[PDB]
């Protein structure tokens, strides 16, 4: 369900997977202070991952793989912006 | 000649400092203390230098800082020169705090590159080295001495990338890539730098950050464009991309067999070499 | 021969620059003494001036 | 043939651009030589200011006291020809200065070396008025 | 630590001069000249820990004041001479001229600090005839071809080709030579006196074998014949070739850039 959710805009550092299962689901593991949990998220208007919540990411970081790097264009601690995204609009 | 035992002898005698009574009838202490100095001079190359460190300490009773820093410079070179690299590094502190507390922070900035020098290559302490590097580096910046503040990084860079720090060796790169940048006179160590940064950001296993940084120098410095160290690092990168570990290899026996490679090069890309074997466990 | 030329020029400029490391490592070892000597002469310098003045406010 | 010909244009090519890696660093040196000469100009003048001034302390003192492929490997050939004209000049260049500054910092060593005793000749001698 | 600004305080009520009566019976003010000024020197190094580079550096200055006062000149200098390096690290272009400008009147040194102070006016301030000034009285005091090379190269810069042609003139007879030629030539060229160009080059060819045989030889009689031609496109094709095997520097690009511009204004007075 994503009638509500906080949309406002943060900016969030590029940081090394967590590790290789987090990176095989292609999901933008975020904490839950940070966004909830299983909703699309877009990035720079143009990336659109799904959010799981993740403990061993603080809040405030977004984790990306070596692809969604490759895709972007994206070094590590690059700062980039994420908001909450609505497909079906 | 006079012995030099006597001598220090005297000096001890008269760089008591006077207590109590004699106090109120006993002039300033500033006077022995110089005089104890002056006969531990003459007395003093390990004694020689130990005997310098007590003039030092006199002086300093005394007042006399700048007297006390060229002493502990004396003491330095001594014990440098009798291989006991502790006291001369012991010397060059009490001498860089003595002249940083004058504002002569050139001597300073020469002192501690000395200070790293013998860190480095006497005590293999390399975390200080590093640290003496990086502070002499940012006080000849202060004095805008652009060369000796390269050199200093250069330093610092070296033994960061060798000590596990590829992600700070690489800012430190990027440093005097831009402190280097329009001037005919250090470009060849631009042509390097560039190729030095990339390599740290592909031990750091950030192959988007090297080609960022092969791009940059690309397009910023025609001389880099064109060189065999662009063309290295790019082979680098797309070795890294394919995760090719003996394209990478082939790749270094042809950069050696023109240009050769030095230890820090060798460093660097063993580490790489066996992160693609830590790939490849993870490919497991 | 102008391949043969161009070595024997190479070669003759490598015996020049050769002969140049050897001297700035002696232009070197001229300016390590004469730094450590400048030191000791700004710090004579500064004695000096220190003894003068001590005797200036003496004769006052 | 061909192979061994492309072989060669590498190597020209390298050639190359090491000549020219030669030619900036050697313009650098000539460059850095000439400011530290310079600065080495200072310091003669200031020997020989010093050297007066010790004199009129001498007398002070004293007086005190008594009070295509084929086509580019000919190409690249040339090009490494001017370099290295440039190359040696250079070295003979370099040569030069390293002599004639080795004797003026021969001169300033002695010329600081006797200052500094004079200095301290007077030095002693007025700690004793 | 001492407070800064009471050492300061402390420094100016000692700082004034004994006046009317009291002066007949108080000894001579240079005293007081000098404590105030190590009390200032005192507070500015303490500032100078802190960092504030800008208040270390006026600090130096009262106490450079104060020592002038004092009649220790060389103190005075010594203390503008820091001023000036606190100044600069401190971004304080301005106040850092004006203490080199005390130091150099002081000494006059005055040569280095002057040629320190063209760099300041040339990179920071971008006051481009002083630097001129600045770099030809240092190499007149130095008298030199370095200070001579920034002068020369800032007044082909400035319009002023035939006095740049002048000291490069001067740095050939001096002694670099081979650029030097060029150089000059490229100014007689700017000047429209392609006359004086091919003289140089005749000269330099004459005079200095390496001249003769190398490249900035071959492109100055290109320039010269170009100009003689009134072929702009050939200069334009000259010029890429010469950067083609040895690249060109920004003073090259306006000197050429100016006589082709030249070369249009000739269009004009062709009409």
């Amino acid at each position: 369900d994503m009638t509500n959710m906080d949309t406002r805009t943060r900016h969030l550092k590029v940081s090394n997977c967590p590790n290789n299962s987090y990176a095989l689901a292609n999901v933008a593991a975020v904490s839950p202070n940070d966004f909830p949990n299983n909703i699309y998220i877009i990035i720079d208007n143009l990336f659109v991952f799904t959010t799981r919540h993740s403990n061993d990411i603080p809040p405030g970081t977004i984790g990306f793989n070596g692809n969604q790097r490759t895709w972007g264009g994206w070094s590590l601690n690059q700062d980039v912006q994420a908001k909450a995204f609505d497909l079906f609009k | 000649m006079s012995d030099p035992v006597e001598l220090l002898k005297r000096a001890e005698k008269k760089g008591v400092p006077s207590s109590g009574f004699m106090k109120l009838f006993s002039g300033s202490d500033s006077y022995k203390f110089e005089e104890a100095a002056d006969l531990c001079v003459q007395a003093a190359l390990n004694l020689a230098g130990d005997s310098f460190l007590k003039a030092a300490d006199y002086q300093k009773k005394a007042g006399n800082e700048d007297e006390a820093g060229n002493t502990y410079v004396e003491a330095y070179k001594c014990f440098k020169s009798g291989g006991n690299s502790v006291n001369a590094v012991d010397s060059l502190e009490n001498a860089i705090q003595i002249f940083t507390h004058r504002g002569q922070f050139r001597r300073g900035a020469n002192f501690k590159f000395e200070l790293g020098e013998i860190l480095e290559n006497d005590l293999h302490d390399y975390a200080k080295a590093i640290d003496c590097y990086e502070l002499a580096g940012e006080w000849y910046a202060q004095d805008q001495s652009v060369a000796l503040s390269n050199k200093c990084f250069i330093k610092c860079a070296d033994l960061k990338a060798l000590d596990g720090q590829y992600i700070e060796a690489s800012d430190i790169y990027s440093k005097l890539i831009k402190s280097s940048m329009g001037n005919r006179l250090s470009q060849w160590s631009l042509k390097d730098y560039f190729l030095k940064k990339g390599l740290c950001q592909l031990a750091a296993t950030d192959a988007v950050a090297a080609a960022r940084t092969l791009q940059e120098g690309q397009s910023e410095d025609p001389n880099f464009a064109d060189s065999r160290e662009s063309n290295f690092l790019k082979s680098l990168i797309d070795a890294v991309n394919e995760g090719d570990s003996e394209q990478l290899s082939e790749h270094c026996k042809e950069f050696d067999n023109f240009m050769r490679l030095d230890k820090w090069k060798i460093t660097i890309l063993n580490k790489i070499k066996e992160s693609i074997q830590q790939q490849e466990d993870d490919l497991l | 021969s102008r391949t043969a030329e161009l070595q024997a020029e190479i070669d003759d400029t490598v015996g020049i620059m050769r002969d140049n490391i050897n001297k700035v490592a002696e232009r070197g070892e001229r300016l390590t003494s004469i730094e450590d000597k400048a030191d000791n002469l700004a710090v004579s310098a500064q004695g000096f001036k220190r003894g003068a003045n001590r005797v200036r406010k003496a004769m006052w | 043939i061909k192979f061994t010909k492309q072989s060669s244009v590498a190597s020209t090519r390298n050639t190359l651009k090491m000549a020219q890696d030669a030619e900036r660093a050697g313009m650098n040196t000539l460059g850095m030589l000439g400011h530290q000469s310079e600065q080495l100009n200072n310091v003669e003048g200031n020997l020989d200011l010093m050297k007066v001034q010790n004199k009129v302390a001498d007398e002070k003192v004293a007086e005190l006291k008594k009070l295509e492929m084929e086509l580019e490997i000919d190409r690249n050939l040339d090009q490494i020809q001017q370099v290295s004209n440039r190359l040696k000049k250079m070295a003979l260049t370099t040569g030069k200065e390293l002599d004639s500054q080795q004797k003026r910092l021969n001169n300033i060593e002695e010329s600081t070396d006797d200052l500094d005793i004079n200095l301290h000749m007077n030095t002693n001698r007025l700690a004793g008025i």
